Parts: structure tokens; sequence; C-alpha cells
């Protein structure tokens, strides 16, 4: 306070990270303009923006073509993996909508991991609320060793649902060499 | 009533030790692998030595050439992984340790890196070898084992707690320190006194007490640390007058300044110590204070401290010494 | 929000971080690392106040990739964030001193046409979308510690400016595919 800065940061467990890319996000580069996918974008992700107010999950940042959001915050919950459920579901339906308006191959790829974030913000200048720990850094690389249009979950994510999603075996290690080098068994969603 | 103690000083300093003596004096089928380890220091002590017989400028010889034979069996075992420590080996490693040759090595270690229970171990290798041995509170302290990464240690003293963590000395090893930067109660800062005739570890050039002043202006000019002080523990001081009354190796001759130096006035020595030593340990204490006065302002202080941290009778002292310190620099 | 035409935008990470970064009970569980995180991007943050760099706009920070542009307010706006990502090693290089740590910055300066605005209604937070950040980032992530690489044209641009180039080769960017980059001389 007098020789650190102030950090405004504190600890949540029990909280489950949803990450969504878009599969397809050069080709569709290549058909608009600047502008007009833009357009595209902004209207995907105020799209998305609501969902995730009903799916209770607080949105963190949007990075390009990268949305994430986080259920269990801003205050605990014990939906907190059914939510980020619902809400790739309802991401992958955003999304066939708008797919459906361009005519090109376009889909979202979604990952989920659970367990306990730190979250807050960082330096002074510029604060936007974001969230760290290993638990996002395997979110993140449940998104990229994910597969088009489905969920992928992980080891964690299915002992917070308590089964009430169909699954099946997911294959992550072949995805991703951070997924196969900590051995996590993932699942897709039916 | 909770305080958090940080354990800082180059590699080899003597952080370990400390702790050590923690358990020793303030807490509570296990030291059998501890066993192992000793006996490890014995093997590696013994191959060092002989190791460095050649490649030392003069070279040295053996006394008994009739050891040669030993002094290869030695070296055919330097680097065999699971050693299994057969009776041969003993036996052939108090040849040489009684070989005036090999002693005559050991005494110009400071000229390769050797750890510091070598002799200590090596004088009791009958003692070490046997099946049954169980090491004594003090075999457990020249233990030497590298610590690498950071080791929380809890205790009480007279209803007041204390949070210790240990580190790394190296340099690899002083990236993690700042984990344990904040909400600190104090630095204790060690150092290896009588390592003033030795290079490091890390690149067998830059001297060792020259480095742990370095790291120390380090420690006591830093922005995270600005308002910490630190509790200065010259360590090994026991070595160090067996250094300076031996007068084999001088400090004018890595330390030129001490040339000019002269004992200070407030100066409290022990019983019976010798002059000599008096003027050497001051001498390295005021080497560190330069630092301690060139900064701070008044916002933190230094709190040095004569100690040998291998001995619990000392040990006990200067953390008394440091309590009364604590007590009123938590207000 | 509107569109743009020569905005100069600068990412800079620190990939030796990731490794750094640690989850023990005796750094509170990654809180520690993150502390650290903070104190370095602080000092990032205490370069927009100063004079020379007040056209240097902070845009968003990555982890710990920091993101910056120059020019949302004729080519001296890209010669500013130059002197900009030499200051953050600066700034990075003071941390190591004191923090025992010994990090490099890695940095990626590209120009050109960009959209900025907000998105989302939810809460509205400034950002810039297009083939120039996308370029960008690009060339952060394929760069050289120490280094600054940069594009074919801005190459150009910092000759005229007086900064050297030394030619990295050749990248294949996704969608635009290979071309040639370089890196400004220390
Ligand atoms: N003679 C003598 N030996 C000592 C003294 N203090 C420590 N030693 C010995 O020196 C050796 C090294 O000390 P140690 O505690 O391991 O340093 P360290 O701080 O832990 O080194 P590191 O873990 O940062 S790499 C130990 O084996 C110990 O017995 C001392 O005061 N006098
Ligand atoms: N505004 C921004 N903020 C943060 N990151 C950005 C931004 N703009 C672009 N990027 C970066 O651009 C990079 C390029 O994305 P990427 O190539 O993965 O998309 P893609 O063409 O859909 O490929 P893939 O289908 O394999 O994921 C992303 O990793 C992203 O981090
Ligand atoms: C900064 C902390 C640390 C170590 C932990 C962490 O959670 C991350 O911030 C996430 C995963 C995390 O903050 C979520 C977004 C994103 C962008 C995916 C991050 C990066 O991959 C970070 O690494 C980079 C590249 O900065 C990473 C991994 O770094
Ligand atoms: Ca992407
Ligand atoms: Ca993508
Ligand atoms: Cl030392
Ligand atoms: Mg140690």
């Amino acid at each position: 306070d007098m020789m650190f800065h102030k950090i405004y940061i504190q600890k949540h467990d029990n909280v489950s990270i949803l990450f969504a890319d878009i599969e397809g996000f050069t080709s569709l580069a290549s058909q608009c303009t600047a502008q007009e996918l833009v357009m595209t974008l902004n209207e995907l992700f105020a799209r998305f923006d609501k969902l995730a107010a009903e799916n209770h999950c607080l949105r963190i940042k949007i990075l390009g073509d990268c949305y994430y959001c986080v259920s269990g915050l801003p205050e605990a919950r014990a939906d907190h993996a059914h939510c980020c459920v619902e809400m790739g579901m309802d991401m992958i339906e955003a999304i066939s909508l708008v797919r459906e308006m361009t005519g090109v191959n376009v889909n979202m790829r979604v990952g989920i991991h659970s367990g306990r974030v730190h979250c807050g913000v960082l330096g002074l200048r510029k604060w936007q609320f974001d969230v760290w720990s290993n638990d996002v850094t395997l979110a993140n690389h449940m998104e990229a060793g994910g597969k088009a249009g489905r969920i992928h979950i992980t080891k964690a994510t299915l002992s917070y649902l308590n089964g009430d999603y169909e699954v099946e075996p997911g294959c992550g290690g072949e995805r991703n060499a951070y997924l196969k080098e900590h051995s996590i068994e993932t699942f897709l969603i039916l | 009533a909770t305080h958090r103690l940080l354990l800082l000083g180059a590699g080899e300093s003597g952080k370990s030790t400390i702790v050590k003596q923690m358990r020793i004096l303030h807490v509570n089928g296990e030291k059998a692998t501890k066993v192992q380890d000793i006996k490890n220091n014995l093997k590696e002590a013994i191959e060092t030595i002989v190791a460095a017989m050649s490649n030392l400028v003069p070279p040295v010889e053996l006394a008994n050439p009739e050891n040669q034979f030993r002094v290869d069996y030695i070296l055919s075992v330097m680097n065999v992984p699971d050693f299994d420590f057969p009776p041969e080996f003993y036996e052939h490693a108090k040849a040489l340790w009684e070989d005036e040759g090999v002693r005559a090595c050991y005494e110009r270690s400071n000229e390769y890196q050797l750890i510091d229970c070598a002799q200590y171990f090596l004088d009791k290798i009958d003692v070490i070898k046997q099946d049954d041995y169980v090491p004594s509170d003090q075999d457990l302290l020249r233990c030497r084992v590298l610590t690498s990464g950071i080791f929380e240690t809890k205790f009480q003293v007279d209803k007041v707690n204390f949070h210790m963590f240990d580190v790394g000395g190296q340099r690899d090893e002083r990236r993690k320190w700042i984990q344990c930067f904040n909400d600190v109660t104090a630095i204790i800062f060690v150092v290896a006194s009588s390592s003033y005739n030795m290079v490091i570890r890390e690149d067998n050039q830059t001297n060792r007490l020259q480095e742990a002043l370095n790291l120390f202006k380090s420690i006591w000019n830093n922005r995270w640390l600005r308002t910490i002080s630190v509790i200065l523990f010259l360590n090994k001081q026991d070595l160090l007058a067996e250094k300076v009354l031996a007068g084999k190796s001088k400090i004018e001759d890595y330390f030129p300044e001490f040339a000019r130096y002269t004992t200070p006035e407030d100066a409290t020595p022990e019983p019976g110590e010798d002059p000599r030593v008096t003027r050497a340990k001051y001498f390295i204490r005021d080497e560190f204070l330069r630092i301690s006065t060139a900064s701070g302002d008044g916002r933190h202080y230094c709190y040095p401290h004569f100690t040998c941290a291998v001995d619990t009778e000392n040990i006990r002292r200067v953390f008394n010494d440091c309590r009364d310190i604590i007590q009123r620099m938590h207000l | 929000h509107q569109s743009y035409d020569c905005v100069c935008v600068m990412f800079a990470s620190i990939p030796d971080f990731k490794e750094f970064y640690t989850e023990s009970d005796v750094n509170k569980e990654g809180l520690e690392c993150l502390r650290l995180l903070n104190e370095i991007i602080a000092d990032f943050d205490d370069l927009l106040s100063k004079p020379k760099f007040s056209g240097v706009e902070k845009i968003k920070t990555i982890g710990s990739t920091y993101m910056a542009a120059t020019g949302l307010s004729q080519y001296m706006h890209i010669g500013t964030m130059v002197e900009f990502a030499y200051a953050l090693v600066g700034k990075l290089d003071a941390i190591n001193k004191h923090s025992f740590n010994d990090f490099k910055l890695r940095v990626g300066i590209n120009h050109g046409p960009v959209i900025a605005g907000v998105i989302g209604a939810q809460k509205p937070q400034y950002d810039i979308w297009g083939n120039t950040v996308n370029v960008a980032s690009r060339m952060d992530s394929t760069g050289v510690l120490d280094k600054i690489q940069v594009t074919e044209e801005t190459s150009l641009i910092l000759q005229t400016l007086g900064y050297t180039c030394t030619c990295r080769g050749i990248i294949n960017v996704k969608g635009k595919g290979d071309l040639k980059t370089y890196f400004v001389n220390t």
C-alpha cells in the first residue's frame, strides 16, 4: 500500500470459465470489408452480452474474435457449471442465425473448465476486469483444443454438472499439447 | 501476534541451518532418510578433494603412492547413481583422508568448490559406516542439502507466532524471493563470514563475500523493502577465527582496504578472544554497515549479530536478541 | 465510433512470465505472482503521463501482453511508438534489478487503417479492429526477445526517421500469406 501498489484482486473458488472462439474468422474477413466485419462482430457480441446476463455469466473481455465469460461471479453460485453449458448452447445457436445471414461456414468453438480463479484489475490506467489462474489457462486451452459447434468440458466440469447433460469422449489430448501433457480427460455434449 | 520472517543470503550462507536450529529449540522413522544424505555428503567430500589434487596449480602429489589405486577407486565411483556404500568405500576413504598429501589438498580447498562439512564427516568415518548408526543433533546440523524453492516452517515461542520462509541462495533461485517480499516482518540476511577467500558455485570467479555484499546492497536498497529492517547474520564465526588465527590466507590480499582498518571503540569482544579475530570479524560487519548508512533515512535500520549457525548455544542467544527487536519492530 | 487511416499499433508481451507464474501455498496460490505483474504493468502505465508520450493511448492488456496505439488524436506518431516501446524495456529492466528476475520484452509494431470504437452495450470499452491490428499482434508472437519486429512498410518509414532495420526473413500471416519483416537495431 506504501511499498507495493494497492492490489485490486481476490480469490474465488467453485467457478466455471467459458471460452469461445470463431472457426473461419479469416475466411469471413475475406468476404466483407474492414467495416462490414466490425458490424457483424459488434452485432454478435452485443447479442452474446445479453445471453450472459440471463445465463448468470459475468463477461470478462473481448479479444478480437475471442469471447470469454465466467459463471460463479461476481457472487458464488451452485449453478456455476450448468450456466456455462447453457451459455455455450445459446452461443452456438446465436452464431447460427448470423451465419445463415452470410452463407459461409463460420462457427463457435467452445471450451469450459472449472475450479479457482483470481479476479480484478492490473495496473493503473485503463482498467478492465479480468481473471487469472491455471484453471483459466486450462479453460483457454479447452477452447483451443475444442471441436466446431460443440461444447468442450473438463473432468472438473462434469463433477459440478451433477450429470444432467449427456456426454461423450472428448479426446482433447490429440487437439492440444497442454491438454496431452497434463492428462486431462475431456468430454463433449449431446 | 504472528510475525513472518524471511531468510535471505547467498548459496551455502546458512539459511537451511538456522531453520534446523529452530526445530531443535522451539519445535517437537524420519531420520533414516537423512542418514542416506549424510553418507552422500561424505562421498562427495572426499571425491571432490581427490579430483582437485591434479587440477590445482601447482598440483599436489600423494604422500604415499600406494594410495594411487584408492584414488582410482574413488574416481571410478564418482558418478555412480544409487551408490551401495560398501565397506570398501569407507576403508579407501579413510586411507585417503589419512594421507598427508590429500590433507594438503584440503588445506588448499578455498581454491575449488568444497562443502563446509567435509572435515567434520571425514573425521568421523568409522562412526558413520556402522549399520545401526544414528546421527547426532550436530550431525543433522552439518548435513548439507541444497534448497530449491520456498519452504515455510511455523513455530511458537512464548505464545508468540513465527512464520519462517527458507529460500534458495543461488542466482536462479533469487527470482522466487519476490513472493515473500510483501507482508514481511523483517529480513534475516545470512552471510558466510569465513568465505572471504573463496569464489561462488555459480561462476567460479565472483568472490563469495563480495557477492554477499552486492546481494545485500540489493536488498537494503530494494523498492519493495524500503520500510523493512534487516537483521544481519554474520554466520560461520568459528570458521572465520580458524582462518584468521591460521593466518595462512590473508584478508588484505582479497580486500585491500582491510590493511587500513583498525578496531572500533564500541568493540564488545568475547572473553579470551584474540584481537586479530576481533579486528577481522568487525571489519566484515563494518563493510556491511557502510551499505546500511548510505540509505535508509531512519525508515528502516540494520541489526548485526555475530552468529555460528551450527552452535545451538549461540543461536538461542542471538535469536533472543532478535525477539527483543521484533517486539517493538511491529509497533 | 469511427474509422481511421494511419494508426500505429504496438503489442508487447512477456513470454518469460507464464513460466514464472506459480500456484503454491507459499505464493498464496498465484497471488504474489500476479502481484509482481501489477507492479510491472503499473510501471508501464507510469509512462503514458509523460509529455513526449502524451500521444500514446493505451488500449488494453492481454495477460502480460501490453497493447497500445499512437495517432488516435505526419509519421512522427510511428516514431513515438518506438520511443515508447524502448521505454517499456527500461521499465521492465528496472523491475529485473529489484525483482531478481530476467524478464525480456518482445515487441511487434505495425501501422495502417483501423476502426476504433465501443463493443457491447453491457460495459462499453474502447477497442480497435481490423487487419492492421491482426498483423501487429502476429508480429509480436513471431518475434524475438529484446527486438522490435516491423513490416516492410514500417521498415521504410523508420528508415526516413533515422532508424536502421535488419530483415527477419519471411512470415506466414494467417490470411495475408508470406511477407517480409524487420528488426530495429538496438
Ligand atoms: N563451521 C560452520 N559451518 C556452518 C555454519 N553455518 C552453516 N554451516 C554449514 O554450512 C553448510 C551450508 O549451509 P546451508 O544452511 O545449507 O546454506 P544455505 O543457506 O541453505 O544454502 P542454499 O540452500 O541457499 S543453496 C551446512 O552444511 C552447515 O552445516 C557455521 O556457522 N559454522
Ligand atoms: N483486438 C484484439 N485483442 C486481442 N487479441 C487480438 C485482437 N485482434 C486480434 N487478436 C489476436 O489475433 C489472433 C489470430 O486469431 P486466429 O488466427 O486464431 O483466428 P482464426 O483465423 O479463426 O484461426 P483458428 O480457426 O485456428 O482459431 C488471435 O489469437 C488473437 O489473440
Ligand atoms: C497473466 C497470467 C497468466 C500466467 C495466467 C492467465 O490466466 C492468463 O492471463 C490467461 C489464460 C487468462 O488471463 C485469460 C485470458 C488469456 C488471454 C487466455 C490469458 C493468457 O493466455 C495469459 O498468458 C499471456 C499470453 O499473457 C495467461 C496464461 O497468463
Ligand atoms: Ca483465435
Ligand atoms: Ca479464430
Ligand atoms: Cl556468503
Ligand atoms: Mg538453503
